[PDB]
Formats: structure tokens, C-alpha cells, sequence
């Protein structure tokens, strides 16, 4: 059951980055919420989606 | 410094009804809406014997009517969810929109839709349980049986 | 978590809201190398 062929495989690190809206969070009361810009936009619609 | 929470996700949980499951092969599943005024569902069975004589001298056991009846038992089932007050409020409160209730009046209504869909779960998978039970409390166990 | 009751007189769960908080647990890693003041002249310095 142990073949040895090749697999896929990621050969860049992710990214995480603080936005321009989500900066002044850590600036403002020092945390990060992560799509902060992002779900902003679902509280000016329905809130929970 | 950070705090950096990340993104809050939600357990999708699966939704099941009785009949989706297996067991539905073991019940007959009926709906009738006058259920509560019953009593004992009372089905009759006439049986005829069969029969064999014979022999000189042996007794002959003379021929024989059966009617064996079963009855029902009832089960019912019964989950209760729980909405806040405040959580109703939110639909006649209705603040100043912007920015503050668009969330918490939306969201109520979201946490309304979501017991009334879970408790809908529940009457599903409750009928799971007590289907489950009457045939726990019918079944001998094996070596009786 | 899944709602589910059952029963007649079976004390039913009131429905539970569960939010739990997993946090980072952070390491550093840190190497250093030496390179002499000789081998850093050599670099530089550039005789005849």
C-alpha cells in the first residue's frame, strides 16, 4: 500500500494582511478582526449571514 | 499589538428527517389529524386454525376460531426552544437603523430562523428516538426470542 | 449543537449555544553565523 509517486503540493507561503480599514483597529483598541472590511459590509445588510 | 481573532465558523450541522433515515423500513408511517382524540388503535386479527384429525381412539380436537387483537401505544414527544424576550423585541423596538440595529434586528431575526429550523430537527430526530424505543420495547432479546 | 427531545416526563435539554475561542501558541527560531573580521576585511579591503 506504500507507493511513492508524487504529490501536488503548495510551494508558496499564504498571506495575511492588514487592510487599510483593518489597520486603524489595531491602532484604535489594538486587535484584529480578520475580513474586518468584510464584515462590516454584511452589518449595513442582514447581519448574521 | 493584536488580539487577530480570525474567522468565527459556523457548525452547519446535518438535517435528518425519519423517513430519510433507515428505520423507515420498520415503521409504516402514517399521518392522521385526528390522532389526539384516540384511544388504542385496536387492530383485529381473525385467524383460522388449520386442522388435522385422525386415528381410531385418538382424541380429535375439534375445530377452532381465533381472533387475537393488538393494540397501540402511544409515545408522544415534545421539545421545547427557547427565544428571548429580547430577541423578540427587536422586531417592534426598531431603532434608529445605521449602524447599531441593522445588525441586532436582522440578527434576531436570524436567531429565530434558526431555533424554529433546529427544533424542526429536533421533531425529526426525536421521531428517530421514540421509533427507536418502541422497538427497543417490543424486541425480546434474542435468546428469548 | 443538535437539538433533539424526546419522551413523555424525559427532562428536555434547552437548546445550547456553544462558542469556543482557540488561541496561537508561538515559537521563534533564530540561527546565527559568524564571519571573522579577516574574512570581513577581505571582503573590502582589495590589495595589490
Amino acid at each position: 500500500s506504500i507507493r511513492r509517486t508524487g504529490v501536488k503540493t503548495p510551494a508558496s507561503y499564504g498571506k495575511f494582511v492588514l487592510s487599510k480599514e483593518n489597520a486603524v483597529t489595531a491602532i484604535a483598541h489594538h486587535a484584529i478582526m480578520a475580513d474586518f472590511s468584510q464584515h462590516a459590509d454584511r452589518i449595513q445588510q442582514s447581519s448574521q449571514k | 499589538s493584536f488580539e487577530a481573532i480570525f474567522g468565527t465558523y459556523c457548525n452547519k450541522i446535518e438535517w435528518v428527517t425519519f423517513l430519510g433515515t433507515a428505520l423507515a423500513t420498520a415503521a409504516h408511517a402514517i399521518m392522521f389529524h385526528d390522532l389526539n382524540k384516540m384511544t388504542t388503535g385496536k387492530m383485529l386479527f381473525y385467524i383460522q386454525v388449520p386442522r388435522v384429525a385422525t386415528g381410531a381412539g385418538i382424541p380429535t380436537s375439534r375445530q377452532t376460531t381465533v381472533m387475537v387483537s393488538k393494540y397501540s401505544e402511544k409515545s408522544p414527544i415534545t421539545i421545547p426552544f427557547e427565544i428571548s424576550a429580547a430577541c423578540l423585541t427587536h422586531l417592534k423596538e426598531t431603532f434608529e437603523d445605521t449602524l447599531l440595529d441593522k445588525l441586532l434586528n436582522a440578527d434576531a431575526v436570524n436567531t429565530v430562523l434558526r431555533a424554529v429550523k433546529n427544533t424542526a430537527d429536533a421533531m425529526e430526530r426525536g421521531l428517530i428516538d421514540t421509533f427507536l424505543r418502541v422497538l427497543l420495547r417490543h424486541a425480546p432479546p434474542c435468546f428469548v426470542l
